[PDB]
Formats: C-alpha cells, sequence, structure tokens
C-alpha cells in the first residue's frame, strides 16, 4: 500500500492571507492527486480532481499545483467560511488511501 | 389488402411451452417489422418485443426477456412467438402487430385477430 | 518497423490494356491497406481506403484485391491520367511505411 | 443535483452485525462504482471497499477482507455494507462516496453515519 | 473545401536549423491530427510523426528523434515543424497531411498541402 | 420505465357534446420537433386500430372527428362529433424509450 | 473457453440514442479482439493510450463498453478534448483515456425512406458536463433558470431529433458507435 504523509496535522493563519498545505507521497503517484475538504458539520466535498488546478464547481481562491511526488494546494486570500480539514487522496493504484488532514483555525 | 392472421387458439397445461404463429401477406416481408402485445382479460396492453427480419436480430421488453423468444422463417413469412414456463398469469390474448421499417417503429398500424391461451388442468 | 515492398518499379502496359500492381508484406497485416497516386508536380491522393473500398470521387476502374500478406490492385484500362506512380501503404503498425512505388509509362 | 442520502445514527452490541445503507438518487446507479470509507475519530479516511451495482462485483482491501461484506440492490438504488464480528474498535464514522470517473475524484459524498458498540 | 498551405520554397546551408509552417483553414482545427511525411527526390515517402492540436502531445519516428521538434499554435490554426541539426541528404519535400474527414483511421492521409522544399 | 395515467376512468358522453380523454404522462415526452404519443381505439372482441400518430397527425382512413392535442406531459383526444359507433375502449401509447408501455384505458358510453 | 460478451454489445438490434447511452461491464473471460479487425466494416477504430495490438497485453481489470448512435458529422467529437454540441452536452470523454473508439456506418438499418425520428440528442443545457456523466432528465430549458412550459416566450425543449433519411448525404447518415475503456488500475486479471 502507498502511504501518504501530511506531516503537519494542524495550522494557524489569519484572514485574507495566503496559506499553503503540503502533502507528500511514498512513491511517484504520477500526478493523480486530488484535494478534499471536510467542513466540521460532517459534509465532505471535492475541490480539485487533477493535481494542477482542474476545478469542479468551486470559487477560484483554491488553486493547487505541484508535480512528481510532492504536492500542495493553496488559498490566495482566506475567508471565514472555509476553515476546515483538508485531505489529499491518492488515485494512482488501488487500494486508494487518504491523508491525515490539517485542521484550520484563526490566528 | 394487408392480411395478417395467426394460427388457431390452444390450451396447454402449466409447465409446457407453446409456439404461436403469425402468417402475413400483402407486402414485402423484409421491409417492415413485426411486434407482439399481451392483454389479460380486461387489463391494459403491454409490449412484448419486436423482430427485425432485415437485420436478423430481435429486441425484447425487459419484463419479458426470459419467458419469451422470437423466431422468424423468412420464406414462408411467418413469425414464431414462443413462450415457456406458463402459469396462470400468462393466460391472455396475443396479437401479431406490424410496425415500421427497422429501428424506426412508433405505431403498430395493422394488426391480427389474436390468439388466447388458457392454462388448465 | 514493418515493411511493405513492391515487386516491380517499372511496368509498361499500353493504353486500353489491363494492369496488375502487387505489393507484398514483410509481416502480417490483417486487412488494413491504402493506395496512393501522384502525377509528378503534385501531392499524392488517397485512392483505395482499405483493400477494396474505393474513395468517393474516383473512377470505378480500380479495385484492390488479395488478403493475408499478398495484396494487389487492378485497373480496367488506362487513360491519359493513369500514367502516374502508385504507393502501397499499410496502417497496422506504428511507422506507416509506404512502398517503393511503381510507374506506369506508355509503350 | 445529486445527493447520497445515508442512514442516521445507530447503536450496536459487540459480536453482532449492522446493516447500513446508502441511498443514491439523481444520477444513474447501475453504471458507476460506489466506495465505502471509514474514519476513526481524529484520523484520516481509509478505503474499505468498492462495489459496482451493475452486477454486484466487489473489490475489498486487505485489512477489511472478512469484516465487511458489500451488496447492493438495483431497483432500490441503495448499497448495503454489513459489518461483521464487531469488536470495540469499530466505533467510527462510515462515509459512502462515489463518482463518475474515479481517476478524477469521488464527487458525491454522503452525510456520514456513526456507529458504537456498548452495553 | 479543406485548404492547407505551407510556406514558400526554402534553402539553407548545412549545420543549421529550419522552421516551416503549414496553415490550416476550412474546418475545426482542434479535431483532426497533423501528420508530416518526408519525400526525397523521386524516392519513397518516409514518416516524421504526428501532433495532436489541442493537447500538444507528440510522437516521432525514431529516425528523426533529434532532428525535428513538432509544435502547433491553436490561436490562428498554424502547425509547425522545427528542423534541427539539419545537413545534406535531407534535401526533400515535406508534406503536411491529415486523415480523411469520414474515415477515421490513424495513418490514412487524405488531405495534403502544397509542399515545401529544403536543401 | 414510463407509465401513462388516464383520466377519467369511465367517461359517459352524449351526441351533442364532446368527449375529452386525458392521457397524462409520468415524465415529459415531447421534443422540439414531434410529440411521441400515439392513440388507439379498440372495439370489443376485435384488435385495436390506429387513430392519431405523433399526437396531432390523424391517419388516412379516419372519420375526421378524431384529432389530438397537448404537448409536454399533458395530452388529450378530442371527439367533437359523437355518434353510436365510437363506443369502445381507448388506449394511449408512448414511444419515448425502447420499452413502450400502453395507457390505462377509458370507455365511452352514450345515454 | 469463456469468450467475453462482445457478441452482444456490438451486434445488437437497437443502440440507444446518445443522450441516454448504456454501458455493459465485461470481466472474467477471454477477449477475442480479432473479429473487430475487419477494416472495411468499421470506419474509425482510433485508440489513445494503447496501440492497436491489444491481443497480447491483458489489460483486463474491467472493460466498459458504452454505445450510442450519432450523426455522421459529429462522430469526430467522440474523442478527448473536442468541444461541440455532442461532446460537451451528451458524452464527454476525459482528457486522459485508455479508451478505444469504434464506429461504423448504418444507413441500411437505422435510416428509412420516410424518415427516422427515434434517435435523440440533447443540444441545449446549463453548462458543460464532466467526464462520463450522463443526463436523461427532460425538463424544459429556460435561459433564466426559472422554469417555463413551451411554446411560451423564448424557452424551448432541450432535445432534438437527428431526422435520418436514406436520400441524404454521408454526413447526415447514422453512425453507430461503441467506446471501450480499459481501466487496468492494479487488479487481479
Ligand atoms: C457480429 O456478427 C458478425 C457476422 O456478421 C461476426 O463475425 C463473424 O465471426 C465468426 C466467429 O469468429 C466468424 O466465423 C464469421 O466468419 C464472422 N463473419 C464475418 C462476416 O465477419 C462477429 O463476430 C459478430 N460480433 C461482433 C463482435 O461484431
Ligand atoms: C468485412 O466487412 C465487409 C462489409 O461488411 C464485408 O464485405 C461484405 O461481405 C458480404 C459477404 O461476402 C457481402 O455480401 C457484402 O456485399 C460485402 N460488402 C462489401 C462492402 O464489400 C467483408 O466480407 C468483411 N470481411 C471479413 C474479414 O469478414
Amino acid at each position: 500500500d502507498i502511504q501518504m504523509t501530511q506531516t503537519t496535522s494542524s495550522l494557524s493563519a489569519s484572514l485574507g492571507d495566503r496559506v499553503t498545505i503540503s502533502c507528500r507521497a511514498s512513491q511517484d503517484i504520477s500526478n493523480y492527486l486530488n484535494w478534499y475538504q471536510q467542513k466540521p458539520d460532517g459534509t465532505v466535498k471535492l475541490l480539485i480532481y487533477y493535481t494542477s488546478r482542474l476545478h469542479s464547481g468551486v470559487p477560484s481562491r483554491f488553486s493547487g499545483s505541484g508535480s512528481g511526488t510532492d504536492y500542495s494546494l493553496t488559498i490566495s486570500n482566506l475567508e471565514q467560511e472555509d476553515i476546515a480539514t483538508y485531505f489529499c487522496q491518492q488515485g494512482t493504484t488501488l487500494p486508494y488511501t487518504f491523508g491525515g488532514g490539517t485542521k484550520l483555525e484563526i490566528k | 389488402e394487408v392480411q395478417l392472421q395467426q394460427s388457431g387458439p390452444e390450451l396447454v397445461k402449466p409447465g409446457a411451452s407453446v409456439k404461436i404463429s403469425c402468417k402475413t401477406s400483402g407486402y414485402t416481408f423484409t421491409e417492415y417489422t413485426l411486434h407482439w402485445v399481451k392483454q389479460s382479460h380486461g387489463k391494459s396492453l403491454e409490449w412484448i418485443g419486436g423482430f427485425d427480419p432485415n437485420f436478423g436480430g430481435a429486441t425484447y421488453n425487459l419484463k419479458f426477456e426470459d419467458k419469451a423468444t422470437l423466431t422468424v422463417d423468412k420464406s414462408s413469412n411467418t413469425a414464431y412467438m414462443e413462450l415457456r414456463s406458463l402459469t396462470s398469469e400468462d393466460s391472455a390474448v396475443f396479437y401479431c402487430a406490424r410496425g415500421d421499417y427497422g429501428t424506426s417503429y412508433a405505431y403498430f398500424d395493422f394488426w391480427g385477430q389474436g390468439t388466447t391461451l388458457t392454462v388448465s388442468s | 518497423d514493418i515493411q511493405m515492398t513492391q515487386s516491380s518499379s517499372y511496368l509498361s502496359v499500353s493504353l486500353g490494356g489491363r494492369v496488375t500492381i502487387t505489393c507484398k508484406a514483410s509481416d502480417h497485416i490483417n486487412n488494413w491497406l491504402a493506395w496512393y497516386q501522384q502525377k509528378p508536380g503534385n501531392a499524392p491522393r488517397l485512392l483505395i481506403s482499405g483493400v477494396t473500398n474505393l474513395e468517393t470521387g474516383v473512377p470505378s476502374r480500380f479495385s484492390g484485391s488479395g488478403s493475408g500478406k499478398n495484396f494487389t490492385l487492378s485497373i480496367a484500362s488506362l487513360q491519359t491520367e493513369d500514367v502516374a506512380t502508385y504507393y502501397c501503404q499499410q496502417y497496422w503498425s506504428f511507422p506507416w511505411t509506404f512502398g517503393g512505388g511503381t510507374k506506369l509509362e506508355i509503350r | 443535483q445529486v445527493q447520497l442520502q445515508q442512514s442516521g445514527a445507530e447503536l450496536a452490541r459487540p459480536g453482532a452485525s449492522v446493516k447500513l445503507s446508502c441511498k443514491a438518487s439523481g444520477y444513474t446507479f447501475t453504471f458507476y462504482w460506489m466506495q465505502w470509507l471509514k474514519q476513526r475519530p481524529g484520523q484520516g479516511l481509509e478505503w474499505i471497499g468498492a462495489i459496482y451495482p451493475g452486477d454486484g462485483d466487489t473489490r475489498y482491501t486487505q485489512r477489511f477482507k472478512d469484516k465487511a461484506t458489500l451488496t447492493a440492490d438495483k431497483s432500490s438504488s441503495t448499497a448495503y455494507i454489513q459489518l461483521s464480528s464487531l469488536a470495540s474498535e469499530d466505533s467510527a464514522v462510515y462515509y459512502c462516496a462515489g463518482g463518475e470517473y474515479d481517476n478524477y475524484g469521488f464527487d458525491y459524498w454522503g452525510q456520514g453515519t456513526t456507529l458504537t458498540v456498548s452495553s | 473545401e479543406i485548404q492547407l498551405q505551407q510556406s514558400g520554397p526554402e534553402l539553407v546551408a548545412p549545420g543549421a536549423s529550419v522552421k516551416v509552417s503549414c496553415k490550416a483553414s476550412g474546418y475545426a482545427f482542434t479535431s483532426y491530427n497533423m501528420y508530416w511525411v518526408r519525400q526525397s527526390h523521386g524516392k519513397s515517402l518516409e514518416w516524421i510523426g504526428y501532433i495532436v492540436p489541442y493537447n500538444g502531445g507528440t510522437t516521432y519516428n525514431q529516425e528523426f528523434k533529434g532532428k525535428a521538434t513538432l509544435t502547433v499554435d491553436k490561436s490562428s490554426n498554424t502547425a509547425y515543424i522545427h528542423l534541427n541539426s539539419l545537413t545534406s541528404e535531407d534535401s526533400a519535400v515535406y508534406y503536411c497531411a491529415k486523415e480523411g474527414t469520414y474515415y477515421g483511421y490513424d495513418g490514412v492521409l487524405a488531405d495534403w498541402g502544397q509542399g515545401t522544399l529544403v536543401t | 420505465d414510463i407509465v401513462l395515467t388516464q383520466s377519467p376512468a369511465s367517461l359517459a358522453v352524449s351526441l351533442g357534446q364532446r368527449a375529452a380523454i386525458s392521457c397524462r404522462a409520468s415524465q415529459s415526452v415531447s421534443t422540439s420537433s414531434h410529440n411521441y404519443v400515439h392513440w388507439y381505439q379498440q372495439r370489443p372482441g376485435q384488435p385495436p386500430k390506429l387513430l392519431i400518430k405523433y399526437a396531432s397527425n390523424l391517419e388516412c382512413g379516419v372519420p375526421a372527428r378524431f384529432s389530438g392535442s397537448g404537448s409536454g406531459t399533458d395530452f388529450t383526444l378530442n371527439i367533437h362529433p359523437v355518434e353510436e359507433e365510437d363506443s369502445a375502449a381507448y388506449y394511449c401509447q408512448h414511444s419515448w424509450e425502447i420499452p413502450y408501455t400502453f395507457g390505462g384505458g377509458t370507455k365511452l358510453e352514450i345515454k | 473457453t469463456n469468450l467475453c460478451p462482445f457478441g452482444e454489445v456490438f451486434n445488437a438490434t437497437k443502440f440507444p440514442s446518445v443522450y441516454a447511452w448504456e454501458r455493459k461491464k465485461i470481466s472474467n473471460c477471454v477477449a477475442d479482439y480479432s473479429v473487430l479487425y475487419n477494416s472495411t466494416f468499421f470506419s474509425t477504430f482510433k485508440c489513445y493510450g494503447v496501440s492497436a495490438t491489444k491481443l497480447n497485453d491483458l489489460c483486463f481489470s474491467n472493460v466498459y463498453a458504452d454505445s450510442f448512435v450519432v450523426k455522421g458529422d459529429d462522430v469526430r467529437q467522440i474523442a478527448p478534448g473536442q468541444t461541440g454540441v455532442i461532446a460537451d452536452y451528451n458524452y464527454k470523454l476525459p482528457d486522459d483515456f485508455m479508451g478505444c473508439v469504434l464506429a461504423w456506418n448504418t444507413r441500411n438499418i437505422d435510416a428509412t425512406s420516410t424518415g427516422n425520428y427515434n434517435y435523440k440528442y440533447r443540444y441545449l443545457r446549463h453548462g458543460k458536463l464532466r467526464p462520463f456523466e450522463r443526463d436523461i432528465s427532460n425538463v424544459p430549458f429556460s435561459p433564466d433558470g426559472k422554469p417555463c412550459t413551451p411554446p411560451a416566450l423564448n424557452c424551448y425543449w432541450p432535445l432534438n431529433d437527428y431526422g435520418f433519411y436514406t436520400t441524404t448525404g454521408i454526413g447526415y447518415q447514422p453512425y453507430r458507435v461503441v467506446v471501450l475503456s480499459f481501466e487496468l488500475l492494479n487488479a487481479p486479471a
């Protein structure tokens, strides 16, 4: 099984700044990464499905990038609504696996 | 005139198959299609399944996909509707209706007299 | 790199005769062949897509034949325009190798 | 719109089995897969197994090979995971999720039901 | 009508690099491929490769791996071939071709340009 | 599939007024060009017969008193002159998807 | 010993229309891949990602075989990319694809002398659709979002009919399509 390591498990940031969440893979997942948001109600929604910025019905302040085996998504300017936990998912090879997630909270 | 007819009616006891026929006359047989319906003694009609004599295959309703099969002899211009595993609910009329040219049928314009099955003991 | 060669580079049949061009195959091609024709000074035109499907917009004298490895092409009788070379091409492997060509000059 | 209505909360007792649910409405069910995810409290999601409800084909992981058995009914447009031989560890949140093209992420996600094993 | 046209005739000293265009006009350029064949004087026809217009992905015959870099410009429907490390024995005409509008196979070319020429 | 409901169940009409059989569909049936519903009457003890093709066009061999209406989900059959012979069962039929189901069926009784 | 059901999906008697394409998953058999090599029966046969020599490699996790009927002018849209009235409203292939697209001309069956109006294609819809997502809902479009009931003010029905005849050209003749999609993804067979 491929394991993915979100090394940071938590983060603190202000509002209106530019935050960045890293996510690494054990082997080269060949650009099949996708980022997930889990709002604290329990509902989970997708943000980007390919690695480089392929969006699915979401405001464009999220713009992920990164290639190879080291990836990250970022928010350009923050807002108070999207303070949630963010998962990076592997989709190269069954069995799929997920990340540990970084919890967000105001500064 | 467009002449459609089936064979005589028959009663068969449950557990045995039956081969209904439908002879036609009055048109080139390979152009138009043939379809079949069923209506159970005061209920509504429903579509069993049609045959394309030009293409060769056959299509079915999904509700009738197992108990009925279609088979056509092209020279005698007769379609052989055939059922199997007959029970009390398969005791109804059986029409041999003519549709339009293959994979364009929308209305069954000309029909036949229709045969009735009654399972018994 | 599969190969397709023709037997004769020259073939001279007088006007009103009956010609036979043949192209052998190095390895096996299933049914996939094409023929071309260029009078000098122009670009070649597609002639027989597949072995015997004539391209729409051509005289109906031509009709390819043969299957397996051996393949051929016959013209009914020549005219003033059918004095050009003819290439035999497969499209079954990746490098879609043409032939050596065969010129029909009038005797 | 497409929603995945999922069951409410449940309670259970150890050694027993629970038949969960995941109702799919708004898109065609017979054509695409359906994945099942389990989240421990405070940890990342893990992939239990996926089921193709067209003919009941199923693909499990290596850990959950004998605990979960997946099945689905076509006309009800629902999928059924039945967890078996429950110990005290399976108190978690169970998400059902599925999507059209599985390389481009799981688009549709359920609300997420929870499960406990006490007395 | 489907009109492809390349540039004018070209000439170069050996050891240099040439670029020759092939402007497509008369259809939707993002649909068909763009092929590139090579033909020496009175000789056979030899491939270079092809190029998908919207994606830019290329594939070369391994004879020409370090000699030609294919590219395309989707804005004004112009396809290029950038010849590199060119020498003599290359003196040949270079046709740009596409597949038939109703055939759909890969290698079958049915619409050709005028033809450039190099030394 | 697609189920067709009919209303009223047993409509009774007299010679001086018109009859309105309303065949409502489950989902929408129409496209921009045509309307995919055909009609059928069936005198008792006899096979059915075509009346309306594609919800507006009448067949050749009609008494010109049968003409349909409606587009979308709602469809109806109009009989403005009524006489003795058209006392029979009347059937709706849709052609939208490969399985074709027929309607429920209404009768016409005259005092 | 167990030949895969290519003999059902390719030689069927009624392909569904392109707004409501079907799919038949095929697995746990042996695939022949040799009866579809006729080059004068089919037309397109263009494959991306893999070459056309798939008899050797066993890309055999599952093979999804979608199938529909399109007009002759827009069988070119069954391909990755390719913005158009078919491919961004009815059947959108993803950008990467290990799939195989096959098509063939069926003037003999699907087209008549009076006119075929049985095949449909959805031409007008709120925005694009993602890879492989289908829509079967027929609700009347209105350009404001709020619903209408046509023939009211400038809001039509979201489908049309191909209108197949036997007298028209090649570009308006029906082309039956079948689209494979190999999905290897590190599975057992
Ligand atoms: C569809 O039908 C054709 C026949 O029209 C099938 O092709 C035949 O395949 C069998 C078995 O290999 C051969 O013996 C016949 O000679 C073939 N006939 C022709 C004319 O090719 C085809 O296999 C069927 N199924 C598919 C997948 O298209
Ligand atoms: C490949 O397909 C073509 C077209 O279906 C076949 O050619 C037909 O063969 C039948 C039977 O001999 C003839 O009745 C038709 O007139 C032919 N049509 C054409 C266009 O020539 C061909 O035989 C098939 N070849 C293989 C390999 O099965």
